[PDB]
């Protein structure tokens, strides 16, 4: 899957607070909706 | 006449010899109950194979030549080619069928145990206890005789036409239904269910709004979703064997489960289970609607027996399976654990390091992955590793270390690791029955504090956002706060950490309540230089969202002062496009006149989708699922033809899948 999906930047890689307009309660037994 | 045996259904002296037991358990019954049960059931799972196994999503997941890692529970266990695939499902769709029409039941229900189980068997991360529960329920109508009422093989068999049946049918079906109420119940009996915590935010809904007349949203949350749930378990365990409070119990059996069928989106496990209810009444119900022992009858109590035992201890067996214990107990599946544990994955770093040069590289989280289960088990995270380990060379790598990274917190707690970062998982060691070494311990003692961090969250403006830490003594923390996320501070609640700014190699040592502003755009490290784990916490807001917000609210105020009369001098050219929508004949605009134009546009947007009635709603809810059964449909025909008759050429197989792919309309 070429050499961009597959590999990150060490600057991309270590920010490790990513704030919104960029629920968190996944509850396992809930079916994902795909068609 | 006895008051036992008039309610428990039987005497004492039935359970005094074996032989005894075994006449018991094999009386006659009447099978219309059965057979309802049956027909229902059937009609469900055929109503469910296209929709939650994924026959629809089939040539989306088994794609030929695509490099993905599976994660089933044995390693020798492989997925087929796409056709044998769509075959397999064919013949569960088939097998599903004839357990609904009751034509050869046993050929049928073997047809559709097989496979829904080698698909079970074969992912572990669509493992849910409704699925579990499909293929038990499959298991134990394998064996009952379901077909000898309101069946075709009754019509064109005289033999299997309104016959007897033995009790123990009754009895597998209810003990089933009992224990997963039962062990329901019991599993919520925990500290973060019966306090408030799990599913906290489910009173908001609107099918609460009646509750809200005479009680608050909080004891709303606590009285009615948290405590109700674990008592209608247990009392739906018990009071629908009884005479007397069966009727109380089916009215509060069936509005829960309504209740759950519209709130959440699990499926049909809502309408098996009411479907299930009725089981408890007289086993001759449908019909007024309308209107020495051998060695099968041993057989039929030892399996009944044996399966209830058995029941019984799988979902507290996890004291055998030590390796697949975590934070929480065994893999999800069949330990009846419900909507008991929330989870808030925050970072997910993954790191190789290269074996022959000694470079040092990031991965993707989710790369060649289709599910996001693997950040939670030692299992998946091994399986995953190898994955990587055996993929990696095809992209000029060697022989790789693979080193993971994972930060996740359960029903609100401190934001901590899961999995040791200094662990070489490709060689590291893992088996089935053994505690895994490299699983950080869940910081329990740190419980009380989801009080305390709760009102910090009521103290925040409204563009502030808080991440709270925990970390281990000896590890450390290397962070990169981007260029747009100014104003972050960093403050200690507990322990003591060390934070080094490497643009000028500088490190401060911060005690209990001391706050610090870190540097935007550089690299930041935080060390733990204490024996007892550190909390801490980062506050920041987005300089970039804040100042963009502002402009388009200034840009805002603008355009209502021209639209109301004031303003009555020359508009900028920058406002012409702002009146009049569209780019056309003119230059291109600014990026902040498009992000205008956008906001504008969706909420037009939203507000046209809140005005919508309920009717085109209920027509497109329609069109969809027929939209899924057709390509469903095509693409099963289309695999099918391939098998059989060979395959066409290219440009014949494009034409098909482009049809397949066609909205209805
Ligand atoms: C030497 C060896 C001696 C024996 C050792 C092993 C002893 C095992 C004893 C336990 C197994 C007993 C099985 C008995 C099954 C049985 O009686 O079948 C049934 C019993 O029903 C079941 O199968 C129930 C399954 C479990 C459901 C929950 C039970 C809760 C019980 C609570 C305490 C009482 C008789 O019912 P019926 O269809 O005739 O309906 C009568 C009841 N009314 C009218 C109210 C609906
Ligand atoms: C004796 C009785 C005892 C009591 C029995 C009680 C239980 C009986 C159950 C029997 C089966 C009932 C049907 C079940 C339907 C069902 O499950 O609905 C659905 C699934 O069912 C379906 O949608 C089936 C649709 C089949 C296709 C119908 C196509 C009809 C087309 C008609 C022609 C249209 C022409 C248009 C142009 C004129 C649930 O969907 P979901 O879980 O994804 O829902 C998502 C929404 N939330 C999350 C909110 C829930
Ligand atoms: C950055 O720091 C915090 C957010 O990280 C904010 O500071 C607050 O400053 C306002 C100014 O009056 C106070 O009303 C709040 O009580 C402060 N919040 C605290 C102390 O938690 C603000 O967004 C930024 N402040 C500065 C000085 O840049
Ligand atoms: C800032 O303080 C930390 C606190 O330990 C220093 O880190 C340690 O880093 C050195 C590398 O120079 C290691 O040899 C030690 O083993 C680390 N300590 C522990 C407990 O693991 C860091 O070096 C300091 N930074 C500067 C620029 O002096
Ligand atoms: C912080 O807020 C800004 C607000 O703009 C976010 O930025 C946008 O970033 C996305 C990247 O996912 C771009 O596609 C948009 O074009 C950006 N908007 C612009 C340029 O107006 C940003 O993602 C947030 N997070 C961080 C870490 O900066
Ligand atoms: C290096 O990798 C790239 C893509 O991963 C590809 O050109 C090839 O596999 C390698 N090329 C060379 C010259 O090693």
């Amino acid at each position: 899957e070429t050499d961009q999906e597959v590999f990150l930047g060490p600057p991309e890689a270590q920010s490790f607070l990513s704030s919104h307009t960029r629920l968190t309660e996944r509850f396992w037994e809930s079916y994902i909706y795909n068609g | 006449d006895s008051r036992i045996g008039k309610l428990l259904g039987f005497e004492w002296t039935d359970l005094s010899s074996w032989r005894r037991l075994v006449t018991l358990l094999n009386r006659p019954t009447d099978p219309a109950s059965l057979a309802v049960f049956r027909f229902l059931f059937g009609f469900l799972m055929v109503l469910d194979i296209p929709q939650e196994r994924g026959l629809s999503s089939l040539d989306r997941k088994y794609l030929d030549g695509l490099d993905v890692c599976r994660f089933p529970l044995l390693d020798a266990l492989r997925p087929l080619p796409l056709d044998w695939m769509y075959l397999v499902y064919t013949i569960m769709f088939l097998g599903a069928l004839g357990m609904m029409l009751g034509l050869c039941y046993r050929i049928s229900c073997v047809l559709f145990l097989l496979p829904y189980w080698y698909v079970f068997l074969l992912d572990k991360t669509s493992w849910n206890n409704h699925s579990y529960l499909y293929g038990l329920l499959a298991f134990q109508l394998t064996f009952m005789d379901a077909n000898h009422y309101w069946s075709v093989d009754g019509l064109l068999n005289a033999h299997r036409r309104n016959a007897h049946v033995p009790l123990w049918n009754y009895a597998v079906l209810r003990g089933q239904i009992f224990i997963v109420y039962f062990i329901a119940g019991v599993k919520k009996l925990d500290a973060d269910w019966v306090e408030g915590y799990s599913m906290e935010y489910l009173s908001r809904h609107w099918l609460f709004s009646p509750f809200k007349l005479l009680l608050s949203e909080e004891l709303t949350s606590l009285l009615v979703v948290h405590w109700g749930g674990l008592l209608l378990d247990l009392s739906a365990g018990f009071l629908l064997f009884f005479d007397v409070s069966r009727s109380i119990g089916l009215f509060f059996v069936s509005y829960f489960h309504c209740m759950n069928s519209q709130l959440f989106s699990i499926g049909m496990f809502s309408y098996v289970m009411l479907a299930s209810s009725p089981l408890f009444c007289s086993p001759e119900w449908p019909r007024k609607l309308v209107s020495k022992p051998g060695l099968r009858h041993q057989l039929g109590a030892a399996f009944t027996l044996l399966y209830l035992l058995e029941q019984l201890f799988l979902p507290y067996s996890h004291f055998l399976t030590q390796g697949y214990n975590n934070w929480t107990n065994g893999l999800y599946g069949y330990s009846w654990d419900m909507m008991v544990h929330s989870r808030s994955h925050q970072h997910v770093k993954i790191t190789y390091r290269d074996g022959r040069t000694g470079e040092l590289g990031y991965l993707n989280p989710g790369v060649f992955t289709q599910s996001r289960r693997w950040k939670d088990h030692a299992d998946m995270l091994k399986q995953y590793a190898t994955c990587l380990s055996r993929l990696l060379p095809k992209y000029n790598v060697t022989e790789p270390q693979i080193y993971f990274d994972i930060w996740v917190s359960i029903n609100d707690r401190f934001q901590q690791r899961i999995f040791d970062p200094r662990v070489d998982i490709v060689q590291a060691a893992w088996s089935p029955f053994q505690r895994t070494s490299w699983v950080q311990p869940l910081l329990m003692d740190l419980s009380p504090w989801r009080a305390k961090l709760q009102e910090i969250k009521s103290s925040l403006d409204n563009h502030t956002e808080v991440v709270f830490i925990a970390d281990f003594p000896g590890l450390h923390l290397e962070n990169f706060v981007s260029e747009d996320l100014g104003n972050t501070s960093i403050q200690l609640l507990q322990g003591e950490v060390t934070v080094e700014l490497v643009a000028e190699q500088k490190n401060q040592t911060l005690r209990e309540g001391e706050k610090m502003q870190l540097p935007a755009g550089e690299y930041h490290k935080v060390y733990t230089t204490s024996p007892s784990p550190s909390c801490y916490m980062y506050v920041y807001v987005n300089t970039t969202e804040l100042a963009l917000e502002q402009d388009l609210a200034y840009l805002q105020e603008l355009k209502e002062k021209v639209e109301n009369g004031s303003e009555t001098g020359p508009l900028p050219p920058e406002l012409q496009p702002l009146l009049e929508g569209e780019v056309k004949g003119g230059p291109e605009p600014t990026p902040l006149v498009q992000t205008f134009l956008r906001r504008q546009q969706r909420l037009q947007e939203i507000e046209r989708r809140r005005n919508t009635p309920f009717h085109e709603r209920f027509f497109r809810f329609l069109l969809r699922k027929l939209y899924v059964f057709r390509r469903s449909f095509l693409m099963t025909c289309i695999s099918l033809r391939n098998l059989i008759l060979g395959r066409p050429s290219l440009e014949q197989l494009a034409q098909e899948v482009t049809y397949a792919n066609l909205r209805p309309f």
